[PDB]
Formats: structure tokens, C-alpha cells, sequence
């Protein structure tokens, strides 16, 4: 799973796999999940 | 004298070496037709969206 294969199908789902990795408290990804915008879940996550 | 080929989400910059990696063998068939020729090539062209 590549930036350049272009086989990111769901972006979504490559956003919420990428805010996996961080090792954030249970409640940080509750509040990230609990995000409706497509910036502020993509700014914590990188913030996270 | 070939047919176009498949270039699947692979760009190949002019004077810039890359690698093409489809999942299909049919590429292969005519990647292995073209060994008996004297001089074996290819051309490679772009997509659109």
C-alpha cells in the first residue's frame, strides 16, 4: 500500500490507518473518531 | 510494431530509469515473443485520468 500506486480505493480508511499507528490514549481516538471535518481529524492525527 | 501496452499507474519520467510491476502475466506473453527478433523494444507512453 503506496502513495504511488494510487490504490488508496478509500482515503478514509488510509487516514484512520495512519492515526493507528499513534500510541495516543484510548480517549484521544475516541475524540479524533468523534471528528466530523476531513482537516481537523487529518491535522490531530498528524498532531497525535 | 506492437501493440500499446498497460501502463497501470506508473509514470516513466523522459531520461529517468523506472520499474513497471503489473499483477498480470498477459504483459509477459509479449514480453517473451519478442526474444527471437534480432532487436528486442518497447516504447512507453502515458495515461489520462
Amino acid at each position: 500500500m503506496q502513495a504511488g500506486q494510487r490504490v488508496v480505493d478509500n482515503p478514509i480508511y488510509l487516514s484512520d490507518m495512519g492515526a493507528a499507528l499513534t500510541g495516543a490514549e484510548s480517549h484521544e481516538l475516541q475524540d479524533v473518531l468523534e471528528e466530523t471535518n476531513i482537516p481537523k481529524r487529518l491535522y490531530k492525527a498528524l498532531s497525535l | 510494431h506492437l501493440p500499446l501496452i498497460a501502463i497501470t499507474r506508473n509514470p516513466v519520467f523522459p531520461r529517468f530509469i523506472k520499474i513497471i510491476e503489473v499483477k498480470n502475466k498477459k504483459l509477459v506473453e509479449l514480453l517473451r515473443r519478442k526474444v527471437r527478433l534480432a532487436q528486442p523494444y518497447v516504447g512507453v507512453f502515458l495515461k489520462r485520468d
